[PDB]
C-alpha cells in the first residue's frame, strides 16, 4: 500500500499526517528544502523512519549485505554532522577538530554522491541493490581509512590534499554502467584503499 | 526558519520570554564588546608604545653590558652562566578584574634567599657591573609587564570576537528563529481556537434549531 | 597559566649576558635544563630555532615569557606569526647590531593590521 | 476553605486557576522548576503573595516582628537575588562584585536553610513558627553581617574560608525538636555571630 498525503504547507500537524503516521509501519517523508533548490529527491534523515527495518535487515542478510550496519553508521554520521552543523553555525568552522571536520566532509560526500541521484539521468535514474551496497561499503572503507589516517597524526586537510583522486572516484560511482562491471567498482575501491596506503607512504616522508 | 507543529500556549510564553531575555543578553554582550574593544585599543596603542620602549631598553641593556665588559676585561659570559642556578627573579601569575574581563597579569618576584652577584677578581669595577645589572633589573622587568599587557590584549581581542559571534547569533539567527516559532505557534493556536469555536458555533446553532423545532411543536399544539 | 613563572630566552650574546645578569636565568637541577641559551645568527640553525620555539611554547607548562632578539625573530617570523596563543606572551626586542623593527615583530604586525 | 486546583504541566493558563484567581483570598504557587528538579516543595518566588498579610501583620503586632516585618526584608533579599541571578545566568561567575557574591550565596543559603522542608524525615517533618523565625533571623544576621563586613573592606574569599561552621549551623536552625530549646539556639548563634568579628 502506497498512499500520498498532501498536508497544507507540509506540516505534520495536519490531520492527514497524523492519521497516516498512526496506522503505518513505515513512512517515507518528503522535504521541500532540496526540492525548492531543484536538487535531487529530498528526504529528511531526521524524520523518515521505518519499523519494518529489522526484518528488512534480516532479509538483506540473505544477500549477505549489511543494511543495518551501513544505515546506522551513516545515520550516526549524519546526526553527528548535523550537530556539527549546529555548532559551526553557532561559533564557527575554526572551533571544531579534525574528526568533526571529517564527519562534515563525509556528510557532504554522502549528500552529493549518494542520497542525490538524478532521475532524468541515464545512470542515476535507477540504482541496483549491489550498486548501492558497494557504494556504501566503499564509502565506509574510505571513511575508516580516513579515520585511521587521522589517528596516525595527520591533519584532515593534509589528508584531503592527496585524496582528491579518491574523492573524484567516489563521486564518479553514480554513473557506472549496466550489470556488467561491478568488479571494476569493487576493484576501484581496492585501488582506493591502496591509494590510502600510498598516501601513508608519502607522509613518511 | 524553525517551526514546531505541536504547541500549547505556555510554550509561546517560554519562547517569548527566552527571546526577550536573549535580546537583553545580546545588548549586554554588545556593550561589553564595545568596552572590550576600547580597552583592547588602548592596550594596543600601549603595546606599540611598549615595543618602541622595548627597542630603546634593549639598546640600553646592550650598552650597560658593553660598559661592564670594558670595565672588567674578564670573560663575563663564563662566570655569569656558571653562577646561574635558581631564579632570584621569578614571576607570579595573578587574576585581575578589568572592566568586566578577568585577565592574567604578571608580578615580578624577588627571592631574598638568593643573593646578588659577587664577582671576584673584578674588585671596584665589579660594583660598576652591579650597577649595570641594576639597569637590566630596572628595564626588562617593566617590559615583562608590558608583555602581559600584550598577551591580555590578544586574548581581549579573541574574546571580543567571541562576544561579536554571540551578537551574530543573537541578531538574525536566534531572534528570527524565535519570531518564526512564535508566529507559527500563534497561527496553529489561533486556528485550533477557530476550529473549536466553529464546533461551538455549530453546537449553539444546533440548540437554536432544536429550540425552533420545539417552538414549531408548540405552535402545532396550539393549532 | 598559574604554573607559568619562569622566563625562557633566545637571544644574542649581549642580550643573554644582560638578562642573565639581571637574574632572570634559572637552571632546573633535576632536569639539568636551562632557561637561557646564547644564540648566534651564523651558527644556530633554523631547525634548532623552530625546535626550541615549539618546545618552549608547547612542551613546557611552566614557561611564562619567551624573550627573543628581533634579528633572531626575523629568521622564524613564520613560526612566530603562527603562534596565536596568549601564553607565552610574545615580545620582540632588539639586539646588538640589529635595531628593533616594529613590522618585523609577528605579534605586533598582527596587532598593526586592522589597527 | 483549603482548595487545590490541578493544572496540567504547571501552566498558569489553567481555567481552574484562572477562575480561582478572581476569588481566593490567599494563593500559594508551586514552581514547576523547583518541583521537577528533585528539590524540596515548590514555591514560586514572585508569584506567591497574600492580601491578608497586612491583617496577619496586625495580628503579629502582638507576637512582634521576626519575622513579621522581616518578611518584607527577606522578600527584598529573595527578589533582588532573583534579579541578580537573572543576569548572573547571562553573565557567569566571571564578572561580579562582592555584594553580588554575598547575594548569590545568600540565595543559595535562603534555599538550603529556609524553604527546604522534608515531610518524610522525622526531624524535618515540621518546623515551629519560632524555629523558622530563628533560622530566618540567623540568615538575616549572617547576611547583614556579610554586607557590613563588605563595607569594612573585607574580601569575599577570605571571609568565605574563615567560617565554615556558621553555614552548617545557620542551616540546621530549623526545628528539629521545638520549642523549648529556642532561646539556647538563639544564644549559640548570637555567640557565634559575636565570635566571628
Amino acid at each position: 500500500i502506497v498512499a500520498a498525503v498532501s498536508p497544507a504547507g507540509g506540516d505534520f500537524s495536519d490531520p492527514v499526517t497524523t492519521a497516516t503516521l498512526g496506522i503505518t509501519q513505515v513512512f517515507w517523508g518528503l522535504d521541500k528544502k532540496l526540492a525548492q533548490r531543484k536538487h535531487f529527491p529530498s528526504i529528511n534523515t531526521s524524520v523518515s523512519y521505518s519499523k519494518y527495518t529489522n526484518v528488512l535487515n534480516k532479509f538483506y542478510d540473505s544477500n549477505y549485505p549489511e543494511f543495518p550496519v551501513l544505515r546506522d553508521r551513516m545515520k550516526e554520521i549524519l546526526s553527528n554532522a548535523e550537530e556539527l552543523e549546529q555548532v559551526v553555525q553557532l561559533v564557527g568552522k575554526s572551533a571544531l577538530s579534525d574528526s568533526d571536520k571529517i564527519t562534515l566532509d563525509v556528510a557532504t560526500l554522502i549528500k552529493e554522491d549518494f542520497l542525490q541521484q538524478n532521475g532524468y539521468s541515464t545512470y542515476d535514474a535507477f540504482c541496483p541493490i549491489w550498486k548501492t551496497f558497494d557504494m556504501m561499503r566503499a564509502f565506509i572503507s574510505y571513511h575508516d581509512e580516513a579515520q585511521k589516517a587521522v589517528a596516525n597524526g595527520a591533519n584532515w586537510s593534509k589528508l584531503a590534499d592527496s585524496t582528491g583522486d579518491v574523492k573524484h572516484a567516489v563521486s564518479s560511482s553514480k554513473f557506472f554502467e549496466p550489470s556488467r562491471g561491478e568488479k571494476e567498482v569493487h576493484g576501484e575501491f581496492e585501488k582506493l584503499l591502496s591509494t590510502m596506503q600510498e598516501r601513508f607512504a608519502e607522509s613518511t616522508d | 526558519n524553525r517551526e514546531q507543529v505541536f504547541p500549547t500556549r505556555m510554550t509561546l510564553g517560554l519562547m517569548k520570554t527566552k527571546l526577550k531575555g536573549a535580546n537583553q543578553g545580546y545588548s549586554l554582550l554588545k556593550r561589553k564588546s564595545e568596552a572590550l574593544t576600547k580597552r583592547f585599543r588602548d592596550i594596543t596603542k600601549r603595546i606599540d608604545d611598549a615595543k618602541q620602549k622595548m627597542g630603546r631598553v634593549m639598546q640600553t641593556a646592550a650598552f650597560s653590558l658593553a660598559e661592564v665588559s670594558y670595565a672588567t676585561g674578564e670573560n663575563i659570559g663564563y662566570q655569569v652562566q656558571e653562577s646561574v642556578s635558581t631564579a632570584r627573579f621569578k614571576v607570579r601569575a595573578r587574576q585581575e578584574n578589568v572592566s568586566g574581563v578577568y585577565l592574567s597579569q604578571f608580578e615580578s618576584y624577588i627571592d631574598p634567599e638568593i643573593n646578588d652577584f659577587r664577582l671576584t677578581g673584578l674588585g671596584r669595577g665589579g660594583q660598576q657591573v652591579q650597577r649595570a645589572k641594576e639597569i637590566y633589573s630596572r628595564a626588562v622587568e617593566t617590559l615583562v609587564e608590558l608583555a602581559s599587557l600584550q598577551t591580555a590584549f590578544i586574548i581581549l581581542d579573541e574574546v571580543i570576537k567571541v562576544t561579536n559571534r554571540r551578537v551574530n547569533a543573537i541578531e538574525h539567527v536566534i531572534i528570527p528563529r524565535t519570531e518564526n516559532t512564535i508566529a507559527y505557534i500563534n497561527s496553529e493556536l489561533d486556528e485550533l481556537d477557530r476550529e473549536e469555536f466553529y464546533r461551538l458555533k455549530k453546537v449553539q446553532e444546533k440548540k437554536q434549531n432544536e429550540t425552533a423545532k420545539l417552538d414549531a411543536e408548540m405552535k402545532l399544539k396550539r393549532d | 597559566a598559574e604554573k607559568r613563572t619562569l622566563i625562557a630566552v633566545i637571544a644574542d650574546e649581549d642580550t643573554t649576558t644582560g638578562l642573565l645578569l639581571a637574574g632572570i636565568g634559572q637552571i632546573t637541577p633535576e632536569t639539568q635544563e636551562k632557561n637561557f641559551f646564547v644564540y648566534q645568527e651564523g651558527k644556530t640553525t633554523k631547525e634548532e630555532i623552530t625546535d626550541k620555539f615549539n618546545h618552549f611554547t608547547e612542551e613546557r607548562d611552566d614557561i611564562a615569557i619567551l624573550l627573543i632578539n628581533q634579528h633572531i625573530a626575523e629568521n622564524i617570523r613564520a613560526r612566530v606569526d603562527s603562534f596565536t596563543n596568549a601564553f607565552p606572551a610574545i615580545l620582540e626586542i632588539p639586539s646588538k647590531d640589529h635595531p628593533y623593527d616594529p613590522e618585523k615583530d609577528s605579534v605586533l604586525k598582527r596587532v598593526r593590521k586592522l589597527f
